[PDB]
């Protein structure tokens, strides 16, 4: 997240980190004890059976006893295209279900097909890098963005900080966008570069993927 | 447009 | 532009600024009364019906009375490619005629084939990115430019900026490259990022569509 | 390069400039007196005939006693895939022999199937963009890297400077990355600009094409 | 390329 | 991925 402001900690108890070593690479909602959702694109070319899935964390440089740490079981893909970047959704079941406490709690979801028009204020969220100077975030960032249709296409929720340099960046793919506290967004592609003050930032409409959800989930 |  | 310098208000009449809200996305050149000369690529995934086309414009954050706004009512392309980004050239029809005055005329073109070599000094302009850190330009920026083969195909007009990182960036497609006086170019891509101090910016090539143009025009 | 380090003058005496003008865009390796090893990227869309290849350089900005000049007599390619960035190599047969000297010295090449694991140390170079903020550098620059698999396909060599925002940038392709005295990679691809400090930096595997080199070479 |  |  480039522009943003530090998180209160622990004040958004369903984000996850997606970890390869110990390195953040992608972020993840918590939708059920044993599943998160992400953006495709993040476990396309990825080795699924090496990446962890990190819950109840804040600082990432620092040992967090709030952590509990989780394995890829199984992916459950909808049409990803790469090339057209369309459905970029995954869900990812866990080797295990997460311990729900004050830290770790599942993310609301809206109701199928419910569309956000032009001018909704939300929250985007995420560990990616925060310009270019600093690489990737050591503590979760949040930022507060605007719902544009306008330099979007009807496949994707867009959105923008209006009249300064801000938007989501490589590392917050797979992140919520929170509107009205519910996830309407994951963070998929950016262009121009990350917060270009121009081309809005792009993200998986939740919404519409309701139906598929709630059918793996529940 | 880049993936993140 | 990156690296330029503010044009004196109103020095370039035929240069016109296409915009969604209020928001400037490409630039266009005035080729007669009512048709606007623009890069294919802006308009390729946006709703034209919603395109405004500002003519007499200087600094976009003003209230200006020497303004005049139109609306798109056809598109005439010619054989546009989005991958090979080869004829990214566009005519737009106004849906009116503009008055011609002081501050809005007509450009000139260049007659049908007329290639220019390496070395040619012209000038490109544009409401575009200033670098990263600065947004969109409020006043219409121009900077001189040298024409390069060399890093660049048959198909296109290619400049540079020796000795300084300076260039086009987004925003400023469409946007007409000046040479000795007519429009030898419609600004289309960059690579390597915007004014990378390698890679030469790419114009579409309009003494090649000379032809074509009149034929729609006149 | 990115935040590397002037190299001591002709400490690398296997370093190559490929010129179109007296303009560097890529490097290359001297392997035998009378080939050199680059990206095949690097010549794809370039006219051949036009390149330079400059031997014993250090300095570019710079008149220096100590180049060798040649011109392509021949290209040698393996599969070169553009879309998927996969072989990509090639190999340039000058229109005579270098004169070997203190500075220009043929370059060690591992043996065929030899692969580096996660934590060998290399050392890259090149003449590339320093960054955005400085072009081309004038004098060769060399980094510290390490190999890393993670956010890496198969099919590439990648690296990345831990902790900084360091790596290779455009300009940079077709130069070696030397590892235990050895040319492990060639370099060919970034993501996310140049120096992320997420994504690895790419190189082509130069010991997976050790047969195919030989072939040709001797 | 990106187009501009 | 931009080729360099």
């Amino acid at each position: 997240i480039v522009g943003g402001r530090r998180a209160r900690p622990h004040a958004w108890p369903f984000m996850v980190s997606l970890q390869l070593r110990g390195g953040h690479f992608c972020g993840a909602t918590l939708i059920a004890p044993n599943f998160v959702m992400s953006a495709a694109h993040c476990v396309a070319n990825v080795n699924v059976r090496a990446v962890r899935v990190v819950l109840g964390a804040h600082n990432l440089s620092r040992r967090e006893p709030t952590r509990q740490v989780f394995a890829v079981q199984r992916i459950f893909e909808d049409g990803y295209d790469p090339v057209n970047l369309l459905n970029d959704i995954v869900i990812l079941q866990l080797n295990g279900s997460a311990t729900i406490n004050a830290n770790v709690q599942v993310a609301q979801l809206p109701a199928q097909g419910r569309r956000l028009g032009n001018g909704v204020q939300c929250l985007a969220m995420g560990w990616g890098l925060l310009g270019r100077n600093r690489g990737i975030a050591s503590v979760l960032q949040e930022l507060n963005v605007t719902v544009v249709t306008s330099l979007c296409r009807r496949s994707n929720v867009c959105t923008l900080v209006r009249g300064r340099q801000a938007g989501v960046c490589f590392g917050d793919s797979g992140s919520p966008l929170v509107c009205n506290g519910l996830i309407h967004g994951i963070a998929s592609f950016v262009r121009g570069g990350c917060a270009s003050g121009l081309y809005p930032d792009a993200f998986a409409p939740v919404a519409q993927f309701v139906n598929w959800i709630d059918s793996i989930i529940q | 447009a880049a993936p993140a």
